[PDB]
């Protein structure tokens, strides 16, 4: 399964994906790295013209947006919370100045808890020893993104 | 630090640690970085001679290609600083000399990694270094039409 | 009508501004103000037209009459305006932006081009004026104050420390002692330039009050420049005293509950004509006036539905 | 309205007893389930044990779902007694089970003494050597209200769980988050 | 008519338009009056040196 | 994983007809062993009543019975291949038109 | 700061350690003519300071060019820039900064 991709440019997709190839093999050579079991995770990327490409389909994977609103909707949540409380204290929140929209964002991060990935992991694991196996997983591999990213200056990660 | 004094001085080490102990990755690769890095000091000098940059170009390119033949599978660096050199420098009758018996001596299966490199610079207009990609290519096309 | 004494108005997230007195919590006047918020309000020494200026627009409001309309309104300018002044004799007026530019707009209707614009690298959070109208204090984000001088076209430029952004700085009329606040809470205070006949624009490192842990927001003298008023974002607002920097009041609205949880900052202080009473206004969506002796509140104002972070207090010269 | 004589037995003192309670209380489950899926197996169950201990967790939330407040109450008095009484791993692993069965279950997890029992289970599973379970509990612990003897235990869980880094990070939060000179030298 | 309608309609709205005074910024100073800015905002009125008391009158008829 | 899935509920399944999937899976991992051959005949005398008191929504069970099922009556013999096929006749009559 | 920062800290020496290899591939990417069009927004300019900015972050001379910051020291700086509430209340609403 592929993802035909149009009016986008994949010929610098396909030159970091061989950047992410030689950093592989740079932990895999580290002995205190190849024993963390340190990796970037890769698709195939083939472009074909200008403007098109073809990417493949990675399984068993979903997206953060979805996961998150998934699991909001189940529990009667309204997806767009956090939001809804900075518009209602202050409704020209865009035009603030910078030190009234640290008032505003901290305010509603205080009304509202934020544990909902915390939660979802747990819900999807049908055992305690694959939980924990799961959830260590997932703190070295956002770790290494976060550094190999910063390298790289990767920006919108939405 | 690099300077005009103690780039010498560091040859004098490095070739001297090359013959001493041969058919050593970390010796033939730290004489011919060495000298990639001496041509690039030189560079930023006179822009604020063919002579000048010739005696570290050529070196420079012959310690490559031994230090990638004593790699097999960990030549990623090798075979792309020697792209650089080839690409820049290439144009010369004293770089293709080297350059030639460079590509044969090493074997075809090196080249694979750096094909989208190769493709991003079919059309150079220099037609010394020019004729040359296209050779290399066909090669490929030879044994791995595949990936071509 | 602002034909009163004593006048006082309160501006916010609401999109109008009300009009109150210090004799009684009645309100009299509500104005509008469309499609932005006020940052920084303050009326012209005539007392006769007052200025709110926030998000590219500096609107004009009548006080003599009953105008709810912005009579008088400016633009040209991009991003938004952190504070406005004008000249004791009301002849320019003063505005710095923070599009990185601390501007000077002037107020005679003829081709006089009395206007300056003062370029820097980030963008800027407080601007104030000399007590001699003759040098002018600007300063930006990056914690780096600079000194702009009226009679030439140099500006020192002097950073305590940097990485940390300031956010107000004041001068007492009296011109005794130069103060300013970063985002961390640190006042530092500067004995000011003792050149007063040619500006030699000298400035020493005399003292540094550790207070206010959380956000410093807002510090400012008294007229007598015998107090000190610096806000805070922990909801508590402290007085100092000019002779050995001693807290003389300390002022908080805190419910003590921890259910609320910072339920409002406190953005604002403004002095009477004697320095008696002090008047605060909250995020909380209403305006205390206070007193520096018993600490009690005198008075409450809360004809406000959003939060107001900008007052404007002034009265007579007597006092 | 019969489980209440299958739990309520108070004879069982040997190991032997103890497992054929547990059989005694499954095939009984099974009885009487309100469910025609379930009763089918009953016949099965009894010629073939172990395909009626995989069925424990889905019978047990069929009836107790039916009993009222009073009826449902002895059985927690009851499971509290049983995890309480015996050291046996394989008895303990069955009523482990159940508990986390319930706590993924949308109605929540079944009550306890306090905070549905989270201490109990907590101890309960570290001498099993189900460090899996043991540290989900006590990261509940510490939601609540973070304490010297919580982060202790935590430094002790990961080190026999081969994770010396997640230990380290424990040691740093009472160092900066928490009273100096406190840290005790162990 | 149609037109019409909209012709009235824009004047009705007009009149209310014409209340407000704009002034915009137009990229223009002094910039040739590099000597004679010294005078035209530079006046630097250097004055009141001597100190005026206060008999809290500013409060007297507020409370 | 899916069987081990099944066993804590993970989908949100209701209780209405979560016991008939978790009794399934149950009976069918004593059905894929020819060590129990013994129990082979009681075993499928419950299978035909879960989808006799199920009805209609039993066929999302036909791709877990048949697969193994039929692979049964192809290896086990004796007398008990004869009373599978009469088994397997009354399977169908519930199951119309999704045999298939 | 447990096994995250444990895990970020390994990660630069490993990139600290091995700084030609992986700036050898980023030559190759910024200097390529038909691949640089989109990162212009002299012609070569850009791209050199765009080289030296990575160089800086591979020698910990990015924060203050006049000092060399070792691995724990700049870890420990780029985590308060990205969990600040000033930088992220500025961040756009896509973007979700709350969550």
């Amino acid at each position: 399964v592929f993802l035909l991709k149009g009016h986008e440019d994949l010929r610098q997709d396909e030159r970091v994906m061989q950047l992410f190839g030689l950093v592989n093999t740079l932990l895999a050579n580290d002995p205190t790295s190849l024993r963390k079991n340190l990796s970037i995770q890769r698709y195939a990327v083939i472009p074909l013209s200008t403007n098109s490409g073809l990417i493949g389909w990675v399984p068993h994977c979903d997206t953060l947006h979805a996961l998150i609103r998934d699991y909001r909707e189940k529990k009667k949540i309204l997806l767009n919370i956090e939001h809804r409380i900075m518009l209602r204290m202050a409704p020209d929140y865009d035009h603030l100045t910078l030190m009234q929209k640290v008032e505003v964002f901290e305010h509603a991060v205080n009304n509202t808890a934020g544990d909902d990935l915390a939660k979802l992991l747990w819900l999807k694991s049908p055992s305690s020893e694959v939980w924990f196996d799961r959830r260590t997983n997932y703190t070295r591999s956002l770790a290494v993104m976060s550094m190999v990213g910063y390298i790289l200056g990767l920006g919108d990660r939405h | 630090g690099i300077n005009e004094s103690t780039i010498p001085k560091v040859l004098q080490y490095y070739s001297a640690a090359t013959e001493h102990d041969r058919s050593w990755y970390k010796a033939w690769h730290a004489w011919a970085v060495m000298n990639f890095e001496a041509v690039l000091h030189y560079k930023h000098q006179n822009q604020a001679l063919s002579k000048t940059l010739l005696m570290y170009t050529v070196p420079a390119v012959q310690g490559f290609f031994r230090s990638i033949s004593l790699s097999r599978g960990n030549n990623l660096q090798d075979t792309l600083r020697v792209l650089t050199l080839w690409f820049d420098y290439g144009h010369w009758p004293d770089v293709n000399e080297a350059l030639v018996e460079g590509v044969k001596a090493i074997q075809i299966d090196t080249w694979l990694q750096v094909i989208p490199q190769l493709i991003a610079r079919i059309d150079t207009p220099r037609p010394l270094v020019g004729r040359l990609i296209h050779q290399l290519l066909t090669d490929i096309g030879r044994y791995h039409p595949q990936a071509l | 009508v602002g034909s009163d004494p004593v006048i006082l108005a309160t501006a916010g997230y609401d999109h109008t501004v009300r009009f109150w007195q210090a004799h009684s919590g009645i309100c009299t006047r509500t104005v509008q103000h469309q499609d932005s918020q006020v940052n920084a309000l303050e009326v012209t020494p005539d007392r006769s037209m007052i200025a709110a200026a926030g998000y590219q627009h500096i609107r004009m409001y009548d006080l003599n009459s009953n105008n709810p309309n912005p009579i008088i309104s400016y633009d040209g300018v991009n991003k938004n305006i952190a504070s406005v002044g004008f000249h004791e004799d009301g002849r320019w007026m003063y505005t710095g932006g923070e599009d990185c530019t601390a501007r000077i707009w002037d107020l005679r209707s003829r081709n006089l081009q009395c206007q300056r614009i003062f370029q820097v690298n980030a963008p800027i959070n407080c601007v104030c004026l000399h007590p001699n109208q003759a040098e002018l204090i600007v300063g930006d984000q990056s914690g780096a104050i600079h000194i702009w001088d009226l009679k030439t076209d140099h500006n020192e430029q002097l950073i305590p420390e940097p990485e940390v952004s300031i956010t107000s700085a004041h001068i007492d009329p009296d011109a005794s002692y130069m103060a300013a606040v970063n985002s961390t809470g640190n006042c530092y205070v500067w004995n000011l330039t003792g050149g007063i006949g040619d500006e030699v624009t000298q400035l020493i490192p005399k003292t540094k009050i550790p207070a206010h842990t959380r956000y410093a927001l807002q510090c400012r003298f008294s007229p007598d420049s015998t107090l000190l008023a610096t806000c805070s974002a922990d909801q508590t607002c402290k007085i100092w005293r000019t002779s050995n920097f001693s807290l003389m009041t300390e002022l908080s609205i805190k419910s003590g509950n921890p259910g609320e949880s910072s339920r409002g900052w406190m953005w604002g202080c403004a002095f009477s004509g004697d320095s008696q009473y002090i008047v605060t206004a909250s995020s909380d969506n209403l305006a205390r006036l206070w007193c520096v002796e018993t600490g009690e509140i005198k008075r409450e104002y809360g004809g406000h539905q959003k939060a107001v972070v900008c007052l404007a207090f002034n009265d007579s010269v007597l006092g | 309205i019969n489980l209440q004589k299958a739990w309520g037995a108070a004879r069982r003192v040997s190991k032997d007893d103890w497992l054929e309670w547990l059989r005694r209380l499954s095939l009984e489950l099974l009885k009487d389930s309100s469910s025609p899926s379930l009763r089918s197996c009953w016949a099965l169950a009894q010629a073939y044990n172990p395909m009626a201990r995989d069925l424990f967790n889905a019978a047990f939330v069929s009836c107790w779902s039916e009993l009222n407040e009073d009826q449902q109450d002895e059985l927690i008095r009851s499971i509290e007694l049983a995890l309480t009484s015996q050291d046996i791993a394989e008895v303990t692993q069955t009523l482990l089970n159940l508990a986390e069965f319930m706590e993924h279950s949308d109605k929540g997890p079944l009550p306890l003494r306090d905070d549905n029992g989270i201490v109990l289970l907590g101890e309960r599973a570290a001498k099993c050597r189900a460090y899996a379970k043991a540290l989900h509990y006590k990261e509940l612990e510490f939601q609540k209200g973070p304490t010297p003897a919580i982060l202790e235990s935590l430094i002790s869980i990961n080190n026999k769980l081969q994770q010396p880094e997640a230990a380290a990070g424990v040691l740093e939060y009472a160092m900066k988050h928490f009273g100096e000179l406190e840290i005790q030298a162990t | 008519s149609n037109t019409a309608q909209r012709l009235e309609r824009l004047r009705k709205e007009r009149q209310n338009q014409i209340k407000c005074k704009n002034i915009q910024w137009k990229e223009r100073n002094s910039k040739q009056s590099a000597q004679e800015l010294k005078s035209l905002f530079e006046k630097k009125s250097l004055k009141e040196k001597p100190p005026i008391s206060g008999k809290q009158s500013i409060l007297s008829v507020r409370l | 994983y899916s069987t081990s899935e099944m066993l804590v509920n993970m989908g949100n399944l209701p209780l209405d007809e979560f016991y008939p999937a978790v009794s399934m899976v149950a009976l069918m991992r004593i059905f894929r062993d020819q060590s129990l051959s013994h129990h082979h005949t009681m075993v499928v005398q419950a299978i035909t009543f879960i989808f006799k008191s199920l009805g209609l929504k039993c066929v999302q069970f036909l791709p877990q019975v048949m697969p193994t099922f039929l692979n049964v009556i192809r290896v086990c013999d004796g007398a008990i291949r004869e009373f599978l096929f009469q088994q397997l006749g009354m399977l169908v009559s519930f199951v119309k038109s999704h045999i298939r | 700061d447990g096994n995250y920062r444990i895990t970020c800290h390994t990660v630069m020496e490993v990139l600290r350690e091995h700084k030609d290899s992986v700036m050898a591939v980023l030559e190759a990417f910024v200097y390529d003519p038909l691949l640089n069009w989109r990162l212009m927004d002299a012609l070569n300019k850009k791209a050199i300071q765009i080289i030296n900015r990575v160089r800086d972050k591979l020698t910990g001379r990015d924060f203050s060019h006049d000092d060399t910051l070792d691995v724990p020291t700049q870890v420990e700086l780029l985590i308060k820039q990205a969990t600040s509430h000033e930088n992220l209340c500025q961040c756009y609403i896509g973007w979700c900064p709350f969550w």
